[PDB]
């Protein structure tokens, strides 16, 4: 288990961790927080008390060094950074956890919600969907627009998802115009999967990686980004029967752990109803329609 | 955008254009089987693929035999006139491919936007109008050209004849339109008032009676009351 250290709480900011949050006051005495699950990636994430917009935060993997949070009172936010020294960091750690000022994550015993919500989410592939590779962590925020976003304006602050256009050449195979659009099955198996993704776990990461940034900071690039990696596997006819079964448990936790009050702009009308009711794999998606039947019967 | 009565007279400027309608591509009676069932038999059908600047009616002759065991036809309907107005602009010298494709129904805008993707800079573009494109098959000269088919064909009409001669462009569309308009409420009587006079004749290589200008108006006058007529007693009016 690991820590991510607090140099200091200057302004009233509510602090996510994962699925958790606490609410931290101006200048209260906080410096951190302890008991991370290794062996999961992280993000530690931020709402000014002031500022209801832009949530921002950092995705990180604890074995990948030692990192801590400090507040930047010329660029008005709390940024994570790394300290290289071990042992000035083992130190500051101690210190506070002696004193109790930090809080513990709270992971219940029974509980696999984290673990199914990353689990296809690597580090190595988080930094190459947010290019700076001078930290070992990530930074994300509500504003940030994505590459495909940004062809219909500052790359090195761009979310590089892979482009998924239904209406493109890379989706259209010439002479098999309606078959193509009509089966996408060829532009999900052969395009993406074995030329893009290489692999059905890295397609996961993404599309996980996705729904979590749209989740915790209101990403819409991402939010459309994960409804267009959900959608074109509905839409082939011919997808690997351990995706489909993945896929159903991958977006059944997904949809568990929305906050119900958000289901109106983070789930789009069009992409679940066909998923769920009219595409090849409306029969294979048992779980994910009986927790959106039971919970958002109105979207549908 | 969207093509609407606002921006009407776009279509005769000089940026080529073409309507697609595909409402008579797919063309079936329907009838009893001997156990007393239903089942359809296709004829043959047409793409209406019209210039409303110059009048040419590219007219794409669609052949029962494109159906032969094929499933979902009205839906393949739809890809096939795609396939066909992106094979006709292939075709065509550059200088001569349209700026813009106008669908008359909207659920041709996937199947061509999808078959004319080597074409990013060809606008597709629905309308909102009600244009009556579809009663094309009752003029006589096209109807008896598909009927008579034994293959795939592909013949250019001059829908407008000699019209551009004398007048605009502008004019021979609204008196095209009201024609079919008329010949789509009530197919007998505005061919009655096209053929009343038999000394009056058609061009053999046009599709429409030899009217002098004035002639023209007393028609045009006549389809009119017809279209008008025919919608009071549709709604009781
Ligand atoms: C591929 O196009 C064609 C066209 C036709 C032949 N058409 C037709 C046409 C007209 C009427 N009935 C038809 O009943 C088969 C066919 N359109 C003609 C035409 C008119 C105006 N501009 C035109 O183009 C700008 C064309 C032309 C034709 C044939 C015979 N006589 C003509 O006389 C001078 C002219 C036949 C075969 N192939």
């Amino acid at each position: 288990m690991n820590t991510v250290p607090f140099t200091s709480a200057p302004i009233e900011v509510t602090i996510g961790i994962d699925q958790y949050s606490f609410n931290v006051k101006e200048n209260q005495p906080f410096h951190g927080i302890k008991d991370i699950p290794i062996g999961h990636v992280h993000v530690i994430h931020f709402q000014h008390a002031d500022n209801s917009s832009m949530r921002y935060g950092y995705w990180f993997d604890c074995r990948m060094g030692n990192f801590y949070i400090q507040y930047d009172p010329k660029d008005g936010l709390y940024k994570m950074m790394e300290e290289r020294d071990g042992a000035k960091f083992e130190n500051i750690v101690h210190n506070f956890k002696e004193r109790q000022m930090m809080v513990s994550y709270p992971k219940i015993d029974e509980d696999d919600t984290w673990y199914n919500l990353t689990e296809f989410v690597q580090m190595d592939k988080i930094r190459k969907i947010v290019r700076k590779d001078e930290n070992q962590f990530s930074y994300v925020d509500s504003s940030m627009t994505t590459v495909q976003e940004n062809e219909l304006s500052d790359p090195a602050h761009s979310l590089n998802y892979t482009v998924i256009n239904f209406k493109s050449r890379e989706a259209i195979r010439p002479g098999h115009e309606m078959e193509d659009f009509l089966d996408k099955s060829y532009y999900l198996n052969t395009v993406m999967l074995q030329g893009i993704f290489k692999n059905s776990s890295n397609y996961f990461g993404e599309l996980q990686f996705a729904f979590l940034n749209a989740m915790f900071f209101g990403n819409y690039g991402s939010s459309l980004q994960w409804h267009a990696m959900i959608e074109l596997i509905c839409s082939s006819a011919t997808v690997p029967k351990h995706m489909l079964d993945k896929l159903d448990e991958i977006l059944y936790y997904q949809i568990k752990t929305l906050p119900e009050q958000y289901s109106d702009i983070l789930l789009n009308e069009r992409v679940w109803n066909i998923c769920l009711y009219s595409s090849f794999q409306k029969n294979s998606l048992h779980n994910t329609e009986k927790i959106m039947e039971n919970k958002y019967p109105e979207l549908l | 955008g969207a093509m609407n009565s606002s921006n009407y007279a776009e279509l005769f400027n000089n940026d080529i254009k073409l309507f697609v309608d595909d409402t008579n591509v797919y063309r079936v009676t329907v009838h009893k089987t001997f156990e007393g069932n239903v089942a359809t038999k296709a004829i043959n059908g047409c793409i209406f693929t019209l210039n409303p600047k110059t009048g040419h009616l590219f007219l794409k002759i669609i052949h029962t035999s494109v159906w032969a065991g094929q499933k979902r036809l009205s839906q393949l309907a739809k890809w096939k006139t795609a396939e066909e107005v992106s094979a006709l602009v292939r075709s065509l010298p550059k200088e001569e491919q349209p700026k813009q494709i106008i669908v008359t129904r909207k659920a041709m805008l996937d199947p061509l936007e999808v078959h004319m993707l080597d074409f990013p800079n060809i606008a597709i573009r629905p309308t909102e109008l009600r244009l009556p494109f579809s009663a094309a098959m009752s003029i006589d000269k096209l109807s008896d050209v598909v009927m008579k088919a034994t293959e795939p064909q592909m013949v250019l009409f001059n829908i407008y004849d000699d019209w551009l001669d004398r007048i605009s462009s502008y004019t021979a569309f609204s008196r095209l339109t009201l024609l079919l308009r008329a010949l789509k409420t009530n197919e007998e009587s505005a061919k009655m008032i096209l053929l009343s006079d038999p000394t009056i004749t058609i061009k053999s290589y046009h599709l429409w009676p030899s009217f002098t200008d004035e002639q023209w108006i007393t028609i045009e006058s006549q389809m009119r009351d017809l279209i008008l007529t025919e919608y009071g007693r549709k709604y009781n009016v």
